[PDB]
RNA sequence: AUAUAUUUAAUUUUUAUAAUUAAUAAUAAUUAAUAUAAGUACGCAAGGAUUGAUUAUUGAAAAAAGAAAGAAGAAUAUAAUUUA
RNA sequence: UUGUUAAAACAAAUAAAAUAAAGUAUGAAUUAAUAUCAAAAUUUUAAUAAAAAUUAAAAAA
């Protein structure tokens, strides 16, 4: 972004009438010395300038009488108070949900998309948590698939036994700001999502044990090679570095997969509240009954996601209305599809 | 370059899992109700009694 | 001083059995996979739920 | 162990002993019988003008801990029916689009009948970014 | 130095395989397969694989300015019954040009109808006859 | 299943694929009365605790489950091996009575 | 055209829960051409602008606590599809 | 993929799938100066210096 040096804020920078602190009240002159013997010899203590009282008072008289017309003048006061969503602090917590199926789809333009179904079957928050109280090291974790008793380890039923929300088959942690919370127990409808959302998935791909280094990295593998050794350029003297051991990050054979693939920035395709089904036009790697944790993304394009052009939020979570009953609604009345897209 | 190894080398291999629960582990055994013989779970006696139902 | 440690010794005369609690009724990892594991051709007259 | 692994593992104890101490100040208002949260002096010098002669703003975001405790407890009002039905636009229209195309001037390649109102090219390229006193999108 | 590839946490190593049973996975591509059908993008059918296979086939593909129509001889179809799946393989040859397409069921832009449920085997396999010595042909003055 | 099924094609078949056609006609003459009240998991499978000696490794026994309800065998001992591999197997004196 | 040591790639088997600390600027020197920018300044004419957004590669980066001699399948992808 | 012939066949050779070649017991031989052997970087001394010095900190199977 654009640099501005912490040095530069100075009154002559300033967009509005910068207030100097003065104790308790704010003031538009710099707090004069109460000890008269700590006035430099230079400094001019100010007690009344013409100049700025003018300008301010220009100011708040526009202020005050034409709010249509300095309408985006008035965050220098009245903040927004804290609580409601904000655009660029406000992050709220995802869900986890199942990888169900694959299918097809077609949008209106004509192209085809081979999309993956996600199914979330009892997403519910668990529990909050905090290290010593700092700012923005707090986190929800929400849990998922409740189980009975009997499947459980003893030292897990026993946490679920504390927490007192129904025990649940898995339980992720999403790092939220404290104005995204919600209570021990909340039930979170997979309407939370948006379809014209972007959201970034994080899941274990399939595991194809020890590989050769020739599957492993494909063409990569077969060529290994760095050389950070000194060499001379021009036939003028001799010098050079031996390399004695192999560099670590070498290529080689191992375990292949089984580990934490994380997607960035995939959009939403169609949203199925009824079953709690969530579409993405994206092949996984995964197996069938990988618990997936999605996840908002914060921002792309130096855009962020969440901002009036595109839409509004469900903040903090999206809670049905009381008269809707899913089971008397049918499963093709539970459809939302996204708007158009095309990427070729 | 291969040469003999001290006493320590040769006692190095112990320290390791593998070598622990590979040959020095005991087992969790109890008596076959209808054999009266050492029995794991999991691993069943020859007889008819043993084989409809499980002791 | 190491002089005093070095003198007196000490040790277990006869340490007990070596002999394993019972374990069978604790949780147990292998036999974990066994709780909900379908077992019909397990049995042929006494078939339990 | 390295040099900053040592530095860390010897000194993260003691900051979190001075962050304890911080908050024991705190504590002591509490203490007396009057439970007051801190006070944080809101800044109102935010809004800047750069060497280069463009606008920059500040952000500062404070945490009210009776809110986030009535977050913990209340459960959050009904979500929205348009805010839930009406999906989440996919292409992020520009700030200024390019008509090129105005049914007022009689003859449309006369480039002194357009109407001003209609945003030109230059504005359709360079303006990515709200305008000097609107902040957000 | 050192890295780890694999990951014990429990929440990925989890699965859900067990719990698969309380969704309704087929009654979900039923609805999906209804919703297609009454949107219109495809037309249900029930035909089995040897009474479709060698029915002659007209399929129109949308596109200003001119939608492109191709009549072709269906050589084989990848379902028996209305489904997100799908699949035919349709064989059209214009003026000394054969191709061999792979039409999906579903896609808006892209209308496909076969003439008759009815088949013969004897045109079948004169155009599998005619696409193997074409496909033969055209290797051979390749290679 | 291809003898619940019972066709002159399943027939066909085993007797393709098994060494003895006695065998096949065997199996085709008891296996339906034997299995018309059971749906699947015809057979059954006991791990036995002893293990083969030259490798070490775990053995199973594997027989059908309706033995005594009808069938050619009924009433035999598997405990224990006969005197003699070439005499017919152990019997049960509650069922001594039954001729094959 | 000999089984070695250092160094690397992995693993130590459900751990409910990532990383305020080693990756000490940057995954491209916070890009970036491109239709539309422009039949337009500049040029007698011929010809010919600076330029940054949607088309692209731009999220840059390490998931370390619970009881362990079966196949981690009772195996023909259902956690028993009725079962004597 | 290449080459030969004729208006598809043969020969070569590797890189994907598939097949096998134990987790059981039996068990040598090359080699062997050695501290429970000196993870690394810098500098240097008579030829690789694994010889010395300075930074730094390198776990176990
Ligand atoms: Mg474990
Ligand atoms: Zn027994």
């Amino acid at each position: 972004p654009s640099l501005m040096r912490e040095k530069d804020r100075d009154m002559y920078h300033c967009y509005y009438p910068y207030l100097f602190d003065h104790g308790d009240k704010m003031s538009l002159y710099p707090k004069i010395p109460e000890n008269p013997r700590e006035w430099q010899p230079e400094q001019l203590q100010t007690t009344y300038d013409a100049i700025r009282e003018d300008k301010y008072d220009a100011f708040i008289r526009l202020r005050e009488k034409f709010p249509e017309l300095y309408q985006d003048t008035r965050a220098w006061d009245n903040p927004p108070p804290f609580g409601e969503f904000n655009m660029f602090y406000s992050v709220r917590f995802g869900m986890v949900g199942v990888k169900a199926f694959t299918c097809k789809d077609y949008d209106e333009l004509g192209n085809q998309f081979d999309c993956t179904a996600f199914w979330f079957p009892d997403n519910q928050v668990v529990k909050h948590s905090t290290r010593n109280g700092e700012v923005g090291t707090d986190k929800v974790y929400v849990g998922a698939m409740n189980v009975p008793v009997e499947f459980h380890k003893p030292h897990v039923a026993a946490f679920y036994k504390a927490a007192g929300v129904p025990v649940k088959h898995v339980c992720a942690g999403f790092p939220i700001t404290p104005d995204a919370y919600a209570p021990v127990g909340t039930k979170l409808d997979v309407r939370h999502f948006k379809p014209g959302q972007e959201v970034t998935i994080t899941f274990q791909n399939t595991d194809y044990g020890f590989r050769g280094v020739m599957f492993r990295h494909g063409f990569d593998g077969g060529y290994v090679w760095l050389g950070d050794s000194r060499w001379q350029r021009r036939p003028g003297a001799m010098g050079t570095e031996g390399q004695k051991r192999i560099y670590p990050g070498h290529r080689m054979a191992g375990q292949t997969g089984a580990a934490a693939e994380t997607y960035q920035g995939v959009p939403v395709w169609r949203i199925d509240y009824k079953n709690s089904l969530i579409y993405l036009p994206t092949l996984l790697d995964a197996d069938v009954g990988t618990y997936v944790r999605f996840s908002d993304t914060i921002n792309t394009k130096g855009l962020t996601l969440w901002n009036e052009h595109r839409g509004l939020p469900a903040f903090p979570t999206f809670i049905p209305p009381e008269d809707e009953d899913l089971s008397k609604l049918a499963t093709d009345e539970c459809q939302l599809k996204s708007p158009p897209l095309y990427m070729y | 370059p291969k040469r003999k190894k001290n006493p320590m080398q040769l006692r190095r291999k112990v320290y390791g899992l593998h070598f622990k629960e590979k040959y020095l582990k005991m087992e969790e055994w109890y008596y076959c109700p209808l054999c009266a013989e050492p029995k794991k779970p999991g691993e069943w006696c020859r007889r008819e009694d043993c084989r409809q139902i499980k002791p | 001083s190491k002089e005093l440690r070095l003198v007196t010794h000490n040790v277990r005369l006869r340490t007990p059995v070596r002999d394993r609690k019972c374990t069978l009724q604790y949780y147990n990892p292998i036999r974990a996979r066994f709780v909900y594991r379908r077992d019909k051709p397990l049995f042929d007259k006494y078939h339990v739920t | 162990d390295s040099f900053k692994e040592h530095y860390h593992r010897v000194h993260l104890p003691r900051r979190l002993a001075l962050q304890r101490y911080a908050r024991q100040q705190s504590l002591r208002n509490a203490a007396k019988g009057n439970v007051k949260a801190e006070e944080v002096p809101y800044k109102y010098n935010r809004w800047w003008v750069n060497e280069e002669h463009e606008f920059v703003h500040q952000y500062a975001f404070v945490e009210d801990p009776e809110v986030t405790k009535a977050k913990r407890e209340t459960l959050p009002p009904v979500t929205r029916e348009n805010i839930w039905k009406e999906p989440q636009q996919t292409f992020f229209l520009p700030f200024a689009p390019y008509v090129r195309v105005v049914d007022y001037p009689k003859d449309p390649d006369a480039k002194f009948l357009k109407p001003v109102n209609i945003p030109r090219w230059k504005d359709y390229m360079q303006r990515t970014k709200p305008v000097i006193p609107r902040t957000w999108y | 130095g050192y890295t780890r590839e694999r990951t014990n946490r429990h929440f990925f190593v989890a699965r859900a395989n067990a719990f698969f049973s309380r969704l309704p996975i087929a009654r979900v591509q039923r609805s999906l397969a209804m919703e297609a059908v009454r949107e219109g993008r495809m037309r249900p059918w029930k035909y089995t694989k040897e009474q479709i296979l060698g029915a002659p086939v007209t399929c129109n593909f949308e596109y200003n300015p001119r939608p492109v129509r191709l009549i072709g001889t269906v050589m084989d179809a990848h379902t028996e019954e209305t489904s997100i799946k799908g699949g035919l393989k349709v064989y059209a040859r214009n003026e000394e040009t054969n191709m061999m397409l792979w039409i999906p069921p579903g896609n808006p832009k892209l209308r496909h109808e076969v003439t008759s449920t009815k088949g013969s085997f004897q045109h079948y396999l004169d155009e599998r006859d005619k696409w193997d010595e074409a496909w033969i042909t055209g290797r051979a003055r390749m290679k | 299943e291809l003898a619940k099924a019972g066709d002159t094609d399943s027939r066909q078949q085993l007797a393709y694929f098994l060494h003895d056609p006695l065998m096949v006609d065997k199996a085709f003459d008891e296996y339906p009365r034997r299995f018309k009240d059971m749906n699947a998991k015809y057979a059954m499978m006991t791990r036995l605790k002893s293990r083969r000696r030259t490798d070490a490794v775990a053995m199973y026994f594997v027989e059908y489950k309706n033995r005594d309800m009808s069938d050619n065998h009924k009433g035999e001992d598997y405990s224990a091996g006969p005197e003699r591999f070439f005499l017919p197997p152990r019997i049960v004196e509650t069922e001594k009575g039954i001729q094959r």
